[PDB]
RNA sequence: GCCAGAACGCGACGAUACUACCCGCACGUUGUAGACGUAUAAGAAUAGGCUCCGGCCUCGUAUCCUAGCAGGCGAUUCCUCCGCCGGCCUCGAAGUGGCCGUCGGUAAUUCGCGUAUUGCAAUUUAGACACGCGCGGGAUCAAAUCCUUUGCAGACGACUUAG
RNA sequence: GUCCCACCCAUACCCCGCCCUCAGGGUAGAAACGAUGCCCUGAGGAGUAGGCGGCCGUGGAGGUCAGUGACGAAGCCUAGG
RNA sequence: UUAACUGAACGUGGGCAUUCGAAUGUAUCGACACUAGUGGGCCAUUUUUGGUAAGCAGAACUGGCGAUGCGGGAUGAACCG
RNA sequence: AGACUAAUCGAACCAUCUAGUAGCUGGUUACCGCCGAAGUUUCCCUCAGGAUAGCAGUGUCGACCUUCAGUUUUAUGAGGU
RNA sequence: AGAGACCGAUAGCGCACAAGUAGAGUGAUCGAAAGAUGAAAAGCACUUUGAAAAGAGGGUUAAAUAGCACGUGAAAUUGUUGAAAGGGAAGCGCUUGUGACCAGACUUGCGCCCGGCGGAUCAUCCGGUGUUCUCACCGGUGCACUCCGCCGGGCUCAGGCCAGCAUCGGUUCUGGCGGGGGGAUAAAGGCCCAGGGAAUGUGGCUCCUCCGGGAGUGUUAUAGCCCUGGGUGUAAUACCCUCGCCGGGACCGAGGACCGCGCUCUGCAAGGAUGCUGGCGUAAUGGUCACCAGCGACCCGUCUUGAAACACGGACCAAGGAGUCAAGGUUUUGCGCGAGUGUUUGGGUGUAAAACCCGCACGCGUAAUGAAAGUGAACGUAGGUGAGAGCUUCGGCGCAUCAUCGA
């Protein structure tokens, strides 16, 4: 006997993404590459992100990257893994270069509009292969509407799961005092 | 591929240890006491010995 | 004393056809809880014994036998040791030993010829009992069951009887 | 009752081989690779109720082997591999 | 708040490894989501309640069997290894 | 006599509602690999049953965060066996 | 009337058949089992045995191993033949033995030299055509020391099964020998020097017995013993610790060009076994089965704290036999589009239940909060503080997310 507390532990981090996409297989292939013979940090974070399923790759918008260009990011490169939506507030938008995994056909057509490049992660591998210049930008994670349900208890402020919204719907006994008592 | 033990093997000692062919040529674990005629018990240590 | 009698315990006796039996020879188509010098007879005491009558005993750490082609062929030499047969005695706990005779073999001494080639190891195929087969000689000419019958017996088998 | 030597054997301990599981590395100006492959290194392996992974079989459907077959398809028997 | 810029909380600027101020380990850090089975237990050293007592009935800390083979106790769920 | 009403009577026989309901007994079909329990808390016309917390598996994500610990040491509190 | 990712005779309707039939009940009503010779009956003429049913011959057929008890013909259970075991169950696990039966492997291969035989045309150059633009193919030349094939002879190397010896590597068991250190610098002890004692009193002296002896007396004499110092002496030896050197056995050989650390450095025992030799080339090694032998081995499923249980189900075999489908929720994986998203209620069209096309409404989302009348989201570069991956002009900028103060 040996007298040890954990056998056989398993890693808690993805290894290869669980997509069959082909084109994701050969930009997988491309960042193996980088990553085992470059020093950069950079390239590192790139290869796991390509690993991850779509509710950890939440969408960034148009006013997102407009509001990490100021205080002497202006001539920086935008790189977003993920989806790259438009923003119908935002009425000026300015000139920039993102690399991401994919734009809406509005992003694209308002980001050159205005004088600036879109460029694909593999096109971004080529002109700056040690992720030089650059600014990663991720989307807000927990703004999701399930999460909202998350640990739904006493004193937790949380959303209830209910079928309509009125009156009649559990608004009773346990959510004010004169029926009982509050929550 | 395969560990090799030092005390039965004499290549590999020499490779950790390349002091160990002088010690053995001069004898270094055969040394002999200094010279000098010894006292002897000073006549109370033995005393005390059997006092009971 | 009295009842049963091991159905895988034993003894004595009678008659034994079928080569079933006996003797001799030669083979293996065979089996064996396990040959390889398968060598050794006093009785008794243990705070006492043995003896050749001189002595001797912790001790079988003994005694016998033991050489030669897996053991040849001759000589020199010796009168020892071994075996198959035959004749007399002897042996009863589950039957054994001794004496004598003919015949065959035989380094206690010393030699001459032969050994190879199984290739640098491979069980040293070797003993003793059983059993089977084939010859050549001797000896021998028997019973049991069914069946019919009895009632000293009996569910049926079995049993006591007769033919 | 007390003390002292030598010896016997567990799936336990030590060394070696092989299986799997987990962890960590190498491999493109490609004479290059079932890159889901190959090469190097270390540790671990008991299990009811229960959880997850990978694989083997059966009846039908699309595609493909320009597949087998009356010179013998399918089924059945076989101290033969 | 105090007779009172006197205090109370939160800070700018500056100084201090010439040593970030016991030992040992790190053979496993933090946070989240979804869900299975279970909700009759029993045994033992020490401590303990009722009972004359019980292979009786009831508690505390820890270790076991249940869910588990192997070597000992001839046998022997729980004892020794 | 609760007796008899076609071997049927303390409420006949036949078809349908009907696959009537069961906190209760019985069964529930190939292989290998890794992890691995509970009989305890609170509430219930609750005591052979449930919900709720614990114990277990699987999927991950954040940094590979000087980060922790069924342990010792030093200083300093509380307790009525 | 047309069809199907439906079932294939214990299935599918109760019924693929003279099936709502045969049969049961007074009656209302209940209600089965049962498909397949062969292409064609060519469905066995004749002889013989038997009372007959039938048998034996002889015919038909591609086949009677298809004869109306009819395609194929499994298991439970039974007969004959063959092999084997058995002293109050049998069956099973590990490991030898005997008997029977059996799959592989091996039979040669490449190379060099010598001779014979046959055929070409080997190298080079000219023309044409491809192609990776320098590499090839076809036609012509070549014409015996070149090229290709066969046969004969010799030589090296590699090759199948089981074993023996030598030199090494890894692990381990077990004998023997040479030194060093320590303690009261072992303690004792032998020999020598000086002092002091006694008795289980040596020799002498006395008494008792001659009957072996005994009893007194007293300090080394004709034996000896015990204490205390000193020398040889740093004596030896035991015990504990420690540095090396020689023998004898057992099990194992993973890896596959070189690379490294080293040494006793023409080389080697240094990042894992090679060299030499013999027998046999097949049932010899090896495998399957049956049986005897040594050791081991309670009947499965289930409820249970506890099952081999004097706890329940199970005589045997074949076929059937149990977490499904719909609507509505939820978390997680993959995919399309994205402030939007969803053609298919319907219309157009068609090679017609497919595939293709269209867009008015509508659903969910884009705004909350109150019982309701109602009202309705920027002081600031969409705020300040502490952490924070990544980037950085090295001054800093700071995603996601967490804690905290505000609007
Ligand atoms: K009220
Ligand atoms: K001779
Ligand atoms: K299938
Ligand atoms: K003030
Ligand atoms: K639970
Ligand atoms: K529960
Ligand atoms: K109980
Ligand atoms: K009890
Ligand atoms: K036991
Ligand atoms: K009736
Ligand atoms: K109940
Ligand atoms: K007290
Ligand atoms: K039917
Ligand atoms: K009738
Ligand atoms: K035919
Ligand atoms: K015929
Ligand atoms: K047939
Ligand atoms: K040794
Ligand atoms: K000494
Ligand atoms: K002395
Ligand atoms: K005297
Ligand atoms: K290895
Ligand atoms: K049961
Ligand atoms: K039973
Ligand atoms: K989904
Ligand atoms: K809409
Ligand atoms: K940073
Ligand atoms: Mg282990
Ligand atoms: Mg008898
Ligand atoms: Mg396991
Ligand atoms: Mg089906
Ligand atoms: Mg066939
Ligand atoms: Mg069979
Ligand atoms: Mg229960
Ligand atoms: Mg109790
Ligand atoms: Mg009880
Ligand atoms: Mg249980
Ligand atoms: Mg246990
Ligand atoms: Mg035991
Ligand atoms: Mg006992
Ligand atoms: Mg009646
Ligand atoms: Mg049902
Ligand atoms: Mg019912
Ligand atoms: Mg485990
Ligand atoms: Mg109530
Ligand atoms: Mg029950
Ligand atoms: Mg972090
Ligand atoms: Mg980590
Ligand atoms: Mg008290
Ligand atoms: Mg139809
Ligand atoms: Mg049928
Ligand atoms: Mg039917
Ligand atoms: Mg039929
Ligand atoms: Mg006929
Ligand atoms: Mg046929
Ligand atoms: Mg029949
Ligand atoms: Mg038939
Ligand atoms: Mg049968
Ligand atoms: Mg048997
Ligand atoms: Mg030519
Ligand atoms: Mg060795
Ligand atoms: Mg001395
Ligand atoms: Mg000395
Ligand atoms: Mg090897
Ligand atoms: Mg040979
Ligand atoms: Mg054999
Ligand atoms: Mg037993
Ligand atoms: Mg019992
Ligand atoms: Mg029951
Ligand atoms: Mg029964
Ligand atoms: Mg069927």
């Amino acid at each position: 006997g040996i007298d040890l507390r954990w056998k056989h532990v398993r890693s808690s981090h993805r290894k290869a993404p669980k997509s069959d996409n082909v084109y994701l297989k050969l930009l997988v292939k491309l960042y193996r590459f980088l990553a085992r013979r470059t020093e950069a940090p950079f390239n590192k974070v790139v290869l796991r992100r390509l690993f991850m399923s779509r509710i950890n790759r939440p969408p960034v918008s148009l006013s997102r990257i407009a509001r990490n260009l100021k205080n002497g990011n202006e001539k920086k490169t935008v790189v977003v893994v993920a989806t790259v939506t438009d923003d119908n507030r935002l009425l000026q938008v300015p000139k920039m270069e993102v690399a991401a995994l994919r734009f809406t056909a509005k992003a694209r057509a308002r980001i050159e509009a205005a004088g600036g490049r879109t460029l694909t992660l593999d096109q971004l591998a080529l002109e700056k292969p040690t992720g030089a210049n650059t600014l990663l930008l991720r989307g807000p994670k927990n703004a999701r509407e399930a999460v909202k349900h998350f640990g739904f208890g006493p004193h937790k402020h949380k959303k209830p799961y209910v079928r309509s919204k009125g009156r009649k719907f559990e608004r009773a006994r346990g959510r004010r005092r004169s029926r009982g008592f509050k929550v | 591929v395969q560990k090799k033990n030092p005390l039965r093997n004499k290549q590999i000692m020499l490779r950790l240890n390349p002091y160990a062919s002088t010690f053995a040529k001069e004898k270094l674990g055969e040394v002999k006491a200094e010279e000098g005629k010894p006292p002897k018990v000073p006549a109370s240590f033995k005393e005390l010995l059997h006092e009971a």
